[PDB]
Order: structure tokens, then sequence, then C-alpha cells
């Protein structure tokens, strides 16, 4: 479970979007489209079984045909040791997923490798079933930025904190209203330069007792200012839907 | 396709109808191809501009010379449009 | 009809004989676009304009090319690759008329020079040239808009004119600077250049330097009379120069 | 998309997924949305009105139109949001489903087809309709200058190259005379508005003269409201007023038209954005342009239901 062989940080010392202990947070895959010969990475996502990513609804085009890019730090390179590419074999996107609404963003994907599971390649811990987690917690938003775009990339794997923000005080009508559901998550704190470092479907780390589990899925913001005041991240609580998981993990 | 390479917009801000009547009288000069995206008004109000980049030295010492204020808006038009071009890939489906 | 037979004719450039001439090239969509002119001033280093850089992109240079549409054998392509481009750390794109309108792109790979292809001769720190200076401007005119573009390396007399001669108000005015060198303003156009393309001049010895680079024309056009294509004197650049190539 | 519930609001279409998003909203609220086809384009693409209603005959409506400047991209894919928003608000909404009720809502996607098509295939930054000329070469005029409103008259170009070019004579676009005879005929159209982009403006008649409307007061004040309105959702910033004074004098334009028509609520939005993107707005604003742009939309829709007339 959710266990590093490279401890990450905590709110140590680096001020800023920090940049990433390269493999600190080994469950961060990046989804790959082709287009020509050319892999682009899309979104993220996290690696929760030798072969079953989850990742968000809205990052599924029934027409690109994908990969998944495990044991990553650095986007612009091809080798890296601890690195792989494996195809998908099956992308099931929650039956009552809704765009114009951005309700019930999940997706799991059904890899087709066994995925070697070695020392950079590890699997995120799933919340306890209802886990609501309290107000302020300090958890963390990885990935290479690409929410955003508008802004110098990221190549370099990012890693940034998100204040748990409680759904009593996201659905206020003047912070995320009515958008919002108990189903999702906020978080996200007042910024400084914000610089958006998780991609859409990305993890939202988070620590219990110990490991880490993956409270969050990466689903949306504001366009063009991630983290505006009183516009946090909002997140697809995975916790919500461990029998979903639990149910399509075996298809 | 039309090719956007280098091309820039620029915001011109002409202070007082005389400036506005000389970045005008480079709109009649047709071999330029200026696109006007927010053509001249009432001074005051912005002037976007997109100069090819064969005439974009000319311009900009045209408005220099002049002495009319611009700033680059848009450094590489092209590459805007990559960007687009790009996002509507990745989110395409049936 | 097949390799039509080379007709040098009309201001058709003697075939290599500007052997320094270089062509700027972008990508895209697969294709190269010629864009800029330059002169290969080192085995491995080209110095062009300023403002024929655009970091975004993806350049190569071509070396030993006449005629544009038709291979001929004499063509090298270099990739240009990405942090080899060397701006002037005082090009500013908001001050064209402020000068330091220069730049240099690192070869990566260096010049096979011979018969056909050749360093250009750089003028001597500071030098400068007197008033109606007989100097030839060489490129593919992509300095002039209105009408189609040559395929074959074309040139021009632009004899320069002095500053005192080019600073005068109903000229290039106070938009001239001691930096820069002025060439032609008559009748005989300009539009046969390149933005940063070369203007050999020819030297106290027989040989040729290039003593400028291309930087603006008038809005009016490459012939506008009064009006002069203002280069940039790579002679006020000659310290900058040394040192890029040196520490890079 | 197999649905109209995973569609793909937060990117950019092409004519076809636009033309293919109408069907699927049609065959999925039958009873509240349906498809017209008010004529052709110059081309022969179909021009479509999605018309939004719960019956009656004849009852008093509102045009809304997107597109007419093809470049200008977030007007086409907040009017396809327009269309999911008016669908998911009727029967849930009382200040949107009170008006459903009393009028009908005409939408007009995409008002310049060709143009659009254009866009995709050719010029990214083409604006104008795609017609041509037997004394000239180029192609197009600007169709929101080919109005029958001071037509002719200064704030349009007369060369056929110019993008301010006002075409023939008023009306002569097929774009526009479709839309002029529709309007016309149908004869119970209280609200005109017209989106374009960019600017973030909101704008009242004139255009053209410098001669004030009967009833600026008014129309300046719903201004106000709808600015302000825009405003809640994330504070981004509108200025407004008419048309001559808030921008210069402009030749046959829509609203201008629809005025003398008679048509006392029209307006003309400038969308998103300021001049930082421009015609170029990063897909990540369409939700959020969209959404804001609604506020300020109900707000006339409302003044409108309020005032019959
Ligand atoms: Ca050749
Ligand atoms: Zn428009």
């Amino acid at each position: 479970c959710g266990a590093p062989i490279f401890q990450p940080n905590l709110s140590a010392r680096v001020v800023g979007g920090e940049d990433a202990i390269p493999h600190s947070w080994p469950w961060q895959i990046s989804l790959q489209y082709l287009r020509d010969n050319t892999w682009r990475h899309t979104c993220g996502g996290t690696l929760i079984t030798p072969n079953h990513v989850l990742t968000a609804a809205h990052c599924i085009s029934n027409t690109l045909t994908y990969r998944v890019a495990l044991g990553k730090n650095n986007l612009e390179v091809e080798d890296e040791a601890g690195s792989l590419y494996v195809g998908v074999d099956t992308i099931f996107v929650h039956e009552k997923w809704n765009s114009f609404l951005v309700r019930n963003d999940i997706a799991l994907i059904k890899l087709a490798e066994t995925v070697e599971l070695g020392d950079t390649i590890q699997v995120a811990c799933l919340p306890s079933e209802g886990s609501l987690l309290p107000q302020d917690y300090p958890c963390f938003v990885t990935g290479w930025g690409r929410l955003y775009t508008n802004g110098p990339i990221a190549a370099e794997l990012q890693q940034g904190l998100q204040p748990v923000v409680d759904y009593a005080t996201c659905s206020q009508r003047d912070w995320w209203g009515t958008t919002v559901k108990e189903t999702m998550v906020c978080a996200g704190g007042d910024g400084v330069i914000s610089a958006c470092n998780g991609d859409s479907g990305g993890p939202l780390n988070c620590q219990a007792d110990g490991q880490w589990d993956v409270r969050g899925i990466v689903s949306f913001g504001s366009g063009l200012s991630c983290n505006t005041f009183k516009k946090p991240t909002v997140f697809t609580r995975v916790s919500a839907y461990i029998d979903w998981i639990n149910q399509k993990l075996q298809l | 396709k039309e090719d956007f390479v280098g091309h820039q917009v620029l915001r011109i801000t002409a202070a007082d109808e005389a400036e506005v009547q000389t970045v005008k009288e480079l709109e009649d000069l047709e071999h330029l191809q200026l696109d006007f995206w927010r053509g001249p008004g009432q001074p005051g109000s912005p002037i976007d501009v997109r100069v090819p980049f064969p005439s974009l030295q000319a311009v900009k010492v045209f408005l220099e010379a002049h002495g009319i204020r611009y700033r680059i808006m848009i450094e590489d038009v092209q590459s805007l449009l990559d960007e687009e071009q790009e996002q509507m890939f990745a989110s395409q489906s049936r | 009809s097949r390799p039509s037979s080379r007709v040098v004719n009309g201001e058709d450039a003697v075939p290599y004989s500007w052997s320094w001439q270089v062509s700027l090239q972008y990508e895209k969509d697969g294709a190269f676009h010629h864009t800029c002119g330059g002169s290969l001033i080192a085995p491995d280093w080209v110095v062009t304009a300023g403002h024929c850089i655009s970091t975004s992109r993806t350049y190569q240079v071509v070396l030993g090319e006449y005629d544009r549409s038709v291979l001929q054998g004499s063509e090298q392509v270099i990739p240009i690759n990405a942090g080899d481009l060397f701006v002037h750390p005082l090009w500013n794109s908001n001050c064209v008329a402020c000068g330091n309108d220069i730049a240099l792109v690192k070869l990566s790979r260096s010049a096979q020079l011979g018969d056909k292809v050749q360093l250009a001769n750089l003028p001597p720190a500071g030098d400068i040239l007197p008033n109606e200076a007989p100097c030839y401007i060489s490129g593919w005119g992509r300095l002039y808009t209105g009408g189609p573009l040559p395929d074959k390396l074309q040139e021009a007399l632009l004899p320069v004119v002095d500053y005192e001669h080019c600073s005068q108000y109903d000229w290039w005015g106070i938009t001239v600077k001691k930096t820069m060198v002025c060439a032609g303003g008559d009748t005989r156009s300009g539009c046969d250049g390149d933005s940063g393309g070369p203007l050999n001049c020819p030297a106290a010895d027989g040989s040729w330097q290039v003593h400028g680079v291309t930087s603006f024309v008038s809005a009016f056009g490459c012939n506008t009379i009064k009006k002069p294509t203002v280069f940039t004197r790579v002679s006020a650049f000659i310290d900058w120069i040394n040192e890029t190539i040196a520490s890079n | 998309a197999r649905s109209t519930n995973t569609f793909n609001y937060a990117t950019y279409h092409t004519l076809d997924e636009i033309y293919d998003f109408m069907d699927l909203l049609v065959a999925e609220h039958p009873q509240l949305v349906s498809k017209l086809q008010i004529g052709r384009s110059y081309e022969g693409r179909p021009i479509y009105v999605l018309k939004f209603s719960t019956g009656g005959s004849n009852r008093p409506a509102i045009w809304i139109d997107l597109g007419i400047h093809s470049r200008e991209w977030i007007t086409q894919a907040t009017g396809v949001w327009f269309a999911k928003k008016f669908t998911e608000d009727y029967g849930q909404d009382p200040s949107f489903t009170a008006i459903l009720d009393s009028m009908d809502i005409f939408l007009e996607i995409v008002t310049n087809p060709d143009g659009f098509a254009f866009t995709h295939s050719q010029n990214r930054l083409w604006r104008k309709t795609r017609s041509v000329t037997s004394s000239s070469l180029c192609v197009g005029v600007d169709a929101n200058r080919n109005w029958d409103a001071g037509f002719g008259k200064a704030g349009a170009s007369s060369s056929p190259c110019s993008e301010t070019y006002h075409g023939k004579y008023a009306n002569s676009e097929v774009e526009v005379k479709s839309i002029v005879d529709f309007v016309k005929d149908h004869g119970n159209f209280k609200a005109f508005l017209s989106i374009h982009s960019y600017s973030q403006l909101l704008l009242y008649p004139y255009g053209y003269t410098t001669q004030s409307i009967p009833d600026k007061t008014e129309l300046n004040q719903v201004a106000k409201s709808a600015v302000e309105a825009l405003k809640s959702l994330y504070g981004t910033s509108y200025k407004y007023g008419s048309i001559i004074t808030t921008i210069y004098q402009a030749s046959g334009g829509s609203i201008d038209w629809s005025y003398n028509q008679g048509i006392k609520y029209s307006f003309t939005f400038e969308l998103r954005d300021t001049g930082r993107y421009g015609f170029l707005l990063p897909a990540s604003q369409i939700i959020p342009t969209a959404q804001e742009t609604w506020l300020g939309v109900l707000t006339i829709m409302e003044h409108t239901l309020n005032n019959l007339y």
C-alpha cells in the first residue's frame, strides 16, 4: 500500500510550487495520447494496483489512443532507469459522469500488462468508504502542471500543498456555490504565485497514520486563475466511490 | 492553412485624435496586410492589430518615429494557435 | 519540364559569388521556410538580425543555396539546436530604433568550407564607411511585400548614406543611430534583401566585408526616396560577437 | 458524444460537431427544443436556429445570435453551452422557468457557417462571410455591417477587400437576409441579442447615428444590472453604454436594425477577453465565460419578461 522508498517532503522549507524529490510519489502516472508519432501527456492519474489507474472522466476522449507512463519525474526524457509505458486495455468511465455539471468525474483505467511494480512504481492507498476528512487537513497535489497550460510547462514533476476545505465551506454561495456536491473534495489555499502543479485527474495525496491515501482526483477550477481566493481546486472524492471502484476493479 | 509564425499583435494607444489619424495612415497602406483586431476608435481606447512578420519592423519604426506608444500583447500568434489546436485534438470524441 | 537549364539573368547574383550568404528557416507543418538572410562568419557560427529569432521555434540555416526551388548539390542544411540562438542582450523588440538589433546562431555541425561556401570578412571595430560607398545587398527579396518572391539569389547596388546624410530631418531623422548604416535612399531599390541580410562592401584590399545586418525599411516600402534601408553596424558589435563565439 | 451529457463543453468544435449537438439536444428534450432551418448560406450549408418553447401560438420571443464574425470562437462555444443551460434549468430555476412559460427563445449558434467552416480549414482569423462579387477577387462581407441600419454610411468600407466591407446592399448576404426574413415574419419579437468578442462590453443602440434612442434611460439601466450580475460570478468587468459612444461609429449593424424594427430590448455583448488573448481565448475560459455571460443574459430576459409590450 501507499508507502514510498523515496521520502517526499511536507511543509518543510521550500516556498512556492516545489519541484519534487525525483520519485517521492511513485503512484503518480502520466496519461498520454499519440498524434502522428509523438506521445503527449494530457492528464495525471494514480497507480492503485499493478494494473489499474484511477483518473478523471473528463480526461477521456473515445477517439484517442492512450499509453500510461510509469516511474517518471521529467517528461522530456525516455529512460530514467525506473520508468515505463504501458498500453491500456479498457477505460471504464463512470456511467453517470456528467459533462455539463461535471458530476462524478471518475474513470478507472484497466491497464494491459502486469506493470513490474518496482522501486519507483508504487500503489497509493484508497481511502475508507465514507471518510470525510477535517477542514484544513494538509494534503499534496502532485502533477506536471498541465492544467492551466499558459505558463512554463513543468518538465519537472511538481508538488504543492492544498488544505482540505470543508464541504460546508466550499458550498458557500460566494465560494463554489451549488456547483459542488458532497461527493467532491475541495482544497487549495489563498496561494502565493499559485502555478497549477497538478494536472487534470491528478491525485490529492494525504497521510493516514503514516501511509498516503488518494483522497482526490483533480476535477475543476476557474480557467485562468488556478487558486483564486474563494475559488478552490475541486477534486473528486475517492471515498465516495469505493464500491464502484471495487466493482470495476474486477472487470 | 494560413501561416502566422512570428506575427505579433500590438496594442497601440493614440493619445489624441492626431495620433489616431496617423495609425489610420498606416491602414490605407494595403501592402502591410494589417489585421486590425481592435481597429481605430476614440483616442484612449486600445488599438489591437496583428502585423505580419515582414511588415513587423517597418510598422514599429513607423510608430516609434511618430512617438506613438505600443506594447506587444502577443509575441508569436502561430504559437497560440498551435496550443489551441493541440488542446482540441487532446479533447476529441463523439 | 524536369531540370530546366540554369539561366542567370536579370538581377540574379552570379551563382555562389556571395559565398557567405545563408538562409535562416523556421519549421512548420513538417517543412522549413525561408525567413531571413544571414552571413556565415565562423566555421560553426552565423550572424543575422535579432528580430529574426522567435525563441519558440525550430530553425535551420541553409548554406550553398542559390535557387531555392532547385536542389543543386551545393546546399548544406544545418538544424539549429534549441539553445544555440544568441540574441544581443540589449536588443529590445519594443524599440527598433534603439538599435542593437543583431544576434548569432551557432551551427549544430560545422560548415564544410570550400570554393562554393566561404567565411565573410568583418570590418575592424568601429570602422566606418564613407558617404556614397558602393556596397551590394544580396538576398531572396523578403523585404518586399507587394508581389511574388525570387527563387534565385538576387543583388543590388545600394550605396551607403553616411550618418549626417542619413540623419537629416527629411530622411530618417532622430530614428537613425551612430550604430547603424543606411544604404540606398534613391530610385535604386532595396527590396532584393531579407531582414538580417548582408550589406557587403568592397574593402580596401579588394576583398568584401559584411558591413551591415538588415534591420528595417520604411512602412511605405523597400524603395522609398529619402528613407534608406537601415542596417546594424556589425563593427559596433565586434567585442560582443567575439566573446559570444568564445564563451560558447 | 453519444449524449449531450458527455459532450465536451470545454473545447472548441467544428461546424459538424456543433450541428450534431443540436440534434441530440433536440432528440433529448423533444418537448422543449426544436431545430428550425431558416435558409442556406452562400456555399449551400444549412442555417439552423434552435427554438426553446413550452407551447402556445406565436408567443413573444427573444432572439440570440452568435458567431456572426466567425473568428470570435468564444461565441459559438458559449452558444452551445447556453443551449444546454436552457434545458437543465427549466422546471428547476424559477427565474428562467418563469420566462419559458410566457415567451420563446430562438438561439442561433452559428450565424455565419461558411466563415466558421473557413476558420477551421484555412484561416483561423477569418471574420467575414464567403460570397463572391463580380467586380473583385476578394471574398466576403462583414455580415454585421450588412444590415439595413444606416447602411452604406460612415462606419463601414465599400472596398470588397476590406475586413469591414459592407456588401453590395442592405441584406445582400443570405445569412443576414435569412434572419431578417424570419424575424420580420414572426413579428412577435421583444428582445434581440447578438453575441461577439472581445472587449468585455455590453452595448445598446445606436452605432451609426449620434442620435439618441427614444429610451436610452431604461436600456442603460438594464445594462448596469446585467453588467453587475455578470460580475458576481468572478469579478470580470464589462463597461457599457451605446455603441457609437462606447466604441466608434459603425454602419449597418444588427441591433440598430432590430431596434428600428421595434424590438426595444436590443443589445450586443462583447465577450471575454481584453486583448491578452483576443480571439484566441484559451479553452479553460469557455465554461467560465459561459456562466458569467449567462447571468447577465438572464437579467435582460427577465427584464423583457416583466416589461412585455
Ligand atoms: Ca537549391
Ligand atoms: Zn464580432
